[PDB]
């Protein structure tokens, strides 16, 4: 009877004002 | 990075960290791995509350004094917070840059050390998720190179599993271990600590009630470690003390205040610990006869047990009371247990024996190993007395119990304690063991075969010897035989029985009056030689609580509040009368 | 001071409603709050049981003054956590929100932040309460507790578990009462003495929904803005027990009847609704209704169960009917349990195991979770005899301590639930033909049966054995009328008219009805005979348009004859 057990960060853009 | 890491040194000139008292061999050994010219991590592991994080605070504390050597002083202790530096980078390269600058800093400084409490934690997941750019990978080149000192803390549960898989990290640190050295050292270790925790609730702690502190917790609370939990009895007991002086009370900790302290920690019913429930215990057997009576043996044998325990006079690591009852079904073994519990105001424990009556049923108390479909669910005897420590153990019908049960009681009694699945030591001395068997009535009550009859003195003891095995027998304190119920005390049973269904009815309004004959023949029926006086409950619930309970809904009784019992002789049938 | 609100400034001006009982378990929360360390307070509950509202109780008593000195300027600040959360939707941007929320009540010595549903958060938590500068109330269910602070051992050291625990059925009318005067006062009516105590009975006897509290402020506030709103207000300024009631019925689902107090009317009724729908075996209705008789008068052990039904002899022999009745008129939602399955280990864990799946922890033991989801439902077993003798002995340790207990914990009170079983053993041993030259008829008692089947302290335990007399050839009768008309109802809609002959019923009676099977087969031959021949007919044929039918035997070839008219 055993059983049997399974088991944010991004780049971005900038943009300087016109 | 001040953000992120303070500065040990400086906070513990103003104050906050306590004296560290007694851990000069533990920072002996900090101090050589420090010195060591490469891979001088010195790391802490040891159990949860032993003072892990206390010894590395208490290094600073103790160069603030210059109480350490030469070279450990004109040093500064940095203590990081992985919470912090993780919170709010937001991007891949912000936990780089903030955790490089503050390497920079320690790096810039020689002396400089720093200190990481749960370093487990950065190893599995340092600084990003789903990738392998760890802060231990960071960290790994620097350490082995020498130019930074880093102190760790961990738990053995946390640094067998999380840390020590990744060889790289675990060679680079020095396992040192931390252990509690002996309870003395811990009501020694208060006292220092006496004047921070006196100061913050206003109270003073006598000499006695301090040491009283650290016993009571280590016997009854197991839910924490010995230097925890004495710490934490005596500070909530300031707690107390604060709340009691509404205008110019007493502001002194009585031993008294602890122990009521240790007892909501534990929830007990805080008899046990205090003493001025003597007059209870003396009069627990006088008490005990007005509830199952007709055994002299079995109320003197299990009162005088109990006695000796509070007494101080019990087994030090056995149960309180070992005791087997040999008698006829139906005189009371069972209502002893259930009448002892209910005085004393403990928890009842009772495990049905005829159910474990296979190989396999055993594994149910115990639990599954690792690896099965019932590790998940821990075993049924040591989750009880673990949620109930302080408790009466009723095992019934222990004869039919398979060996393999009889094996499990062998450590319990001998040695009070009992490991489940997960390896947790459940203590539970304080419960008072006993067990209910009917094997000796069959011999001494069938007469012998042939012409002469023979003695049956012995044949009680012979079934119990063959039955339980002889070391069962050597852990058990006493055997108790119960004697068969005499008339007088069959009799006597039934009017406990009208006086509990007269008190049930007084309650609802009714007024109940039985015949005293009526009682006679309620007696006879009711008892059995065989099944003594099981079927009383039975007969007492068929014939007289239904008919009552129809005219109370609507009739007589929901009108005028009386009700008698009567019997015919023409029928032998109870007969009632209702106004 | 955006993100959080301050609860005693508020409770101040008004608006927190002042906090009537619960004297211990505040006195608890003012003791860990004046300890030196691991003074971060845990208000673990469940919804509805107050938890949030002793945090702006407490807020109160600060203010008003009953707290020690140390206490008396601590300001608790209740943290919101969707104010923080929306406006981000972004990893790190919420907890820099929280970084500056936090430095303020750093800066600010004795201040008191109050998490509410903290386990809906739980990076920055752990280090607060390390740092000990300011302690923080946390108020999380119990079941997330242990999924949470039990397995981490840092949580669980700082924060201290405060039990908090329903009031009693006496208390909770009496927090109503302390609390009425300022609804009296908000809408200008009151409720009677007797109206707000019947409301927490009958709130939590027939809703059984959110908390035995919360369901008795929900029931008293909905009751009011009903009669206030309607015009018969100025007429009515008071609320009837019935009227409550009546308002309960919006938030019950079910008819007023039921939600009507019925504790001793029903008794007299239910024994006539049973026999309006049921006809015959007069006898055995009445020991069902003698057993729950006893409940309801209160002459009884709390913890026995309210009642012990059984049921003997073929299958259908109105186990599920009595049952639907029974459930229907007792106003208690029918749960029905087979023991047909139960016939393998993995099978028989099911009563108190998780067959679904071993990571699911919230489900825990089906049968026994069934009585936790409503404490009044019946429980109707059938075919008992197939299950092991091991899973049987379960059943009698429920029926003598009327409680049982889960793998997981939980604790189920069988006090309030009636349990009834059903036995086909009849039916093997009397269709069976004794081995002899000339047979014999083989029918034996159902009683009989039971004694051996069953252990003999099931039936000691067991009030009494009730056996259901077999079903007659007339209730047959009336049962092939019912599902004609059953069929002719659904016919109507469509437009075709079903005519059926005397004699075809009877003629449908003698094959269908089995006395093994009872009516079981009957209702299975009135489906293929009617449903099958006109069938073909309606898609296309004469019964397209018009609908014309009749039925009728022919007694020469003793076969159904079946005349199609266009119409
Ligand atoms: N001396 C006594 N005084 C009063 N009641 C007694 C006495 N001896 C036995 N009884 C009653 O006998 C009944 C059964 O006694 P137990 O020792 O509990 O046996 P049991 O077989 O466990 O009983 P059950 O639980 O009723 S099957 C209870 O009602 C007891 O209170
Ligand atoms: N040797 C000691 N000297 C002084 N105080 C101690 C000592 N051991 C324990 N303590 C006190 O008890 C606490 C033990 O908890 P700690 O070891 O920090 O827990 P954890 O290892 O779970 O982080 C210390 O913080 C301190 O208050
Ligand atoms: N013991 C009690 N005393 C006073 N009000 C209570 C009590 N228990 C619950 N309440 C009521 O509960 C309502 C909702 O608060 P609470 O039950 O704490 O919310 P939640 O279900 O979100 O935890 C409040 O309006 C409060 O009056």
């Amino acid at each position: 009877k055993t059983n049997d057990w399974l088991d944010e960060k991004v780049r971005d853009a900038l943009k300087p004002p016109s | 990075t001040e953000n992120f890491t303070t500065n040990l040194n400086q906070l513990a000139r103003v104050g906050g960290i306590d004296p560290l008292i007694g851990r000069e061999k533990e920072l002996e050994r900090a101090i050589q791995v420090l010195c060591r010219r490469r891979k001088n991590n010195p790391l802490l592991v040891g159990e949860s509350g032993v003072g892990k994080t206390a010894i590395a605070e208490g290094l600073a504390w103790r160069i603030v004094q210059g109480d350490v050597p030469e070279v450990m002083a004109d040093c500064t202790i940095y203590s990081l917070d992985i919470g912090s530096l993780l919170a709010g980078t937001k991007y891949r390269g912000d936990f780089e840059k903030r955790f490089k600058a503050l390497l920079k800093q320690l790096e810039q400084d020689t002396n400089s050390i720093l200190f990481i409490d749960e370093i487990h934690t950065i190893i599995g997941a340092g600084a990003a998720s789903g990738g392998q750019v760890d802060a231990a990978n960071l960290i790994k080149p620097l350490l082995s190179s020498g130019k930074i000192r880093v102190i760790g803390s961990t738990t053995y549960q946390e640094f067998s599993n999380i840390f020590e898989k990744d060889r790289a990290l675990a060679r680079r640190f020095q396992k040192i271990d931390i252990t509690e050295p002996s309870i003395e050292e811990t009501v020694q270790i208060i006292n220092g600590l006496k004047p921070k925790y006196e100061a913050h609730h206003d109270v003073r702690y006598t000499a006695k009630a301090v040491r009283a502190a650290v016993e009571l917790a280590v016997k009854y609370i197991n839910d924490r470690h010995l230097p925890d939990k004495a710490i934490d009895v005596i500070d909530e007991a300031g707690a107390r003390a604060r709340l009691m002086p509404v205008s110019k009370r007493k502001k002194t900790v009585n031993v008294a205040d602890i122990e009521s302290v240790v007892a909501r920690i534990a929830r007990i019913p805080e008899k046990s610990v205090s003493q001025s429930d003597r007059d209870t215990l003396k009069n627990l057997g006088d008490r005990l006869k007005m509830l199952v009576f007709g055994q002299d043996k079995a109320i003197e044998a299990l009162t005088e047990a109990i006695k000796m325990a509070r007494a101080g006079l019990g087994h030090e690591h056995k149960p309180v009371g070992s005791f087997l009852f040999a008698g006829p079904t139906g005189v009371g073994k069972t209502e002893v247990t259930v009448q002892l519990s209910k005085a004393l105001g403990i928890e009842l424990l009772r495990f049905d024996m005829s159910e474990y009556m296979e190989r396999h049923t055993v594994s149910r108390l115990i639990g599954a190993p690792p690896g099965y479909v019932g590790f998940d669910q821990g075993g049924l005897l040591t989750d009880a007395v673990i949620k109930h420590p302080h408790a009466v153990l009723l095992l019934d019908e222990i004869e039919k119990a398979h060996p393999d049960v009889f094996n499990i009681l062998l450590q319990v009694m001998d040695n009070g304690t009992l490991t489940d699945n997960n390896g947790r030591k459940a203590d539970f001395r304080n419960v008072v063991l006993v067990m209910t068997t009917n094997a000796g009535v069959r011999e001494t009550e069938r007469k012998s075969i042939g012409l002469i009859h023979q003695d049956n003195s012995t044949d009680a003891m012979e079934e119990i010897k063959k039955i339980f095995t002889p070391e069962f027998r050597n852990r058990l304190d006493n055997i108790i035989w119960f004697d068969h119920l005499s008339t007088d005390v069959i009799h006597q049973v039934v009017d406990k029985f009208i006086v509990e269904l007269q008190v049930q009815l007084d309650q609802k309004g009714v007024s109940l009056e039985v015949s005293q004959e009526a009682r006679n023949w309620l007696a006879e029926k009711g008892y059995d030689r065989a099944m003594g006086a099981r079927p009383m409950a039975r007969v007492i619930q068929d014939n007289l609580k239904k008919p009552l309970a129809n005219e109370l809904l609507f009739g007589s009784l929901v009108d005028g509040g009386q009700v008698t019992v009567a019997l015919d002789k023409e029928k032998n049938e109870l007969t009632y009368g209702f106004q």
